[PDB]
């Protein structure tokens, strides 16, 4: 049952972390969707790596799955947009507005319009709701605090936020047991026994 | 409870 | 018999491929540097995903590690450059020329200059060496055949190109053996012993 | 009769036009603001030379001088903006929206917002007020017709649209007379003298 | 001959300047090609308005007319290119290199190649010949002094650089004479003739 | 008829 | 048909 | 003088 195969993925995650293959760890987290790594998420948000942030999230929830996950994406894309305005790249800002933020217009027509009109301001802090924003470093941090709460309350993350606690190198330990079980079905071995590979079962002679 | 799940600026 | 860690990575690679975690497979190939996946490499080259191609390669070699790998990177960045010219994105063509192609000027001065001067042509096919060039589809295919040979000859790739061949799901088979070894140390069993987890050893008690 | 200077500009305009100094003519029309040249205006509007159109207009009226001149500018900058959207140059469209169209917000705040929101549409013809638009060539022509009426009714252009009518080279004709006045005073004359220059008066000796 | 009429252009230039139509003056200088205004030229070069600089020049000479004028354009376009590099706008820099500087390649390939390769440097001040270029402002000024000399030596400009000197309002003075010549032909003159227009000759009765 | 002096998307 | 480490077009 | 260079 997957209640097993799922555990195996966690063992592999631990192995990967111990061998320090960092990028592989998070791709496996993402593609399996078994464990959401906050520490990693925060790190990418602070770095403003938005493409990776959305890619990583997409392993866990889609934009419209529920109100929590919908605010999560909305907050992320909003910040993406504001930073584009702040670096005065209006071509990119409109691209974000059309590709990323349009999905939210259907249920908030008015908000989308309000966000659109930020394009025409000298500085979006002229908007009274945004009057408090500085600086990119600080805005991200404030937003992140919000994101953590949203994720922690989101039902779709509910069993995914705490890594199981295991002895070191559990997968290596299990593998070693398989060699013991292989050998304990053997014939007349000395207590050597010479193990050639993990790829095919061991035997003593031949 | 308190997290506001509503979208705005 | 030599490296447990190394062998275990292959089992995980097989498992990952069977569970269809595609991206994780190739990050692990890359970060472990144990197996270079030709099929994957060709696929990414044809698609012209250059950032990823260089990223994957970087798990096995740096640009200047040897003349083979140096030719490999040179060819790739050359093609990158030509495609930029061909879509008339001269801003990008110059960016490639400065960031990616400048490293090759040290060993070859005049060639870098000659490549630089392609910018000023109506069409780089006006250069007689490049008169043979396109389409893009075809140039990629031509260059790929060459790259394949360069990789196959490169000392850093030469022993990494062949996947071991295993029964399907060898890792899953091994995992099961560990459960059998765990249980055989039970005094003594449940009638059909029940295994709750992979995380800590199973034992039998009423 | 009223301004020597104003009349003299008209003579110079005619001279310049005859000598085919095209650009000089229209800079003088613009800078003097004595004559607004419709034919030129239409030509420039059709060509979409918007920078020059606004520059030429600027010799006559400012954007907020009156509701006529206000609509004229609004129409032009609106059209400028739509053409940018139509060629999918959103960088330019936003730039126009901020630099050119923001001034009209003071009046219709909501309209400015509506025009702003056109950015997010696949095709601005999805807006039902703009549903009849396209292509560029046609929109310009339709708009030109409207512009002409607006200009013709605008108080600041209203007495400026008709060129006085003169014999060819009236300026050259007058110049000739100044030489006749100069020579008729010299004593004692030759029958047919040579003109030394226009820079200083001729006499004989 | 027209050398007289050519003088008329000069009278008009003075008039235009006195009525403070500045842009019209320089359009007339350009299109007539009779007078090259150094002060204006310098002013535009210091401002880096390259489009207008080349436009004003195009009223006087083309790029290939002679080695003087060819060096003039080359210097202008070089500085244009360097400034583009200096603001790290490589898109524009290459655009300049192909549109503007390519014409000079035929005559000297090697310099064109060397100029091309400046694209790839951290700072073009890495080139030893340009190592001394320390400002946009300073380079322009240095280059400007060079241009003045090239222009003054250019055979096509050589008689075009000094404005003739006239009493104020020479054209207004002449116009006045034309009115005296008109009235002196009047049978029944009133000693105070009231002149209705410059558009058709005056008469009395 | 009186011209349209208004400012709108028309 | 043998080693080509040729760095050129 | 009339030479074309940097
Ligand atoms: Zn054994
Ligand atoms: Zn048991
Ligand atoms: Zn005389
Ligand atoms: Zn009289």
């Amino acid at each position: 049952m997957s209640s097993l195969s799922r555990e195996l993925v966690f063992l592999i995650l631990q192995f990967l972390d111990e061998e320090k293959f960092k990028e592989t760890v998070h791709k496996l987290e993402q593609e399996s969707g078994f464990f959401f790594n906050m520490k990693y998420f925060e790190e990418k948000v602070h770095a403003g790596e938005w493409d990776e942030v959305e890619k990583y999230l997409s392993g866990f929830t889609k934009v419209d799955d529920n109100r929590y996950s919908m605010k999560i994406f909305f907050e992320i894309r909003k910040q993406k947009y504001l930073e584009a305005l702040d670096r005065h790249d209006r071509a990119k800002a409109v691209d974000i507005l059309v590709k990323d933020l349009k999905v939210f217009s259907t249920f908030n027509e008015e908000l989308y319009k309000e966000i659109t009109q930020l394009l025409t301001l000298e500085n979006f802090r002229e908007n009274e709701q945004l009057s408090k924003y500085g600086d990119t470093k600080s805005a991200r941090s404030i937003m992140l605090i919000e994101l953590k709460k949203l994720i922690e309350a989101n039902p779709l993350f509910r069993e995914k936020l705490v890594f199981p606690t295991l002895k070191a190198s559990r997968l290596r330990t299990l593998i070693n047991q398989s060699l013991n079980w292989q050998h304990q079905l053997c014939k007349n071995p000395r207590p050597n026994p010479d193990i050639k590979t993990l790829f095919t079962d061991h035997t003593c002679t031949p | 409870s308190e997290t506001e799940l509503d979208l705005a600026l």
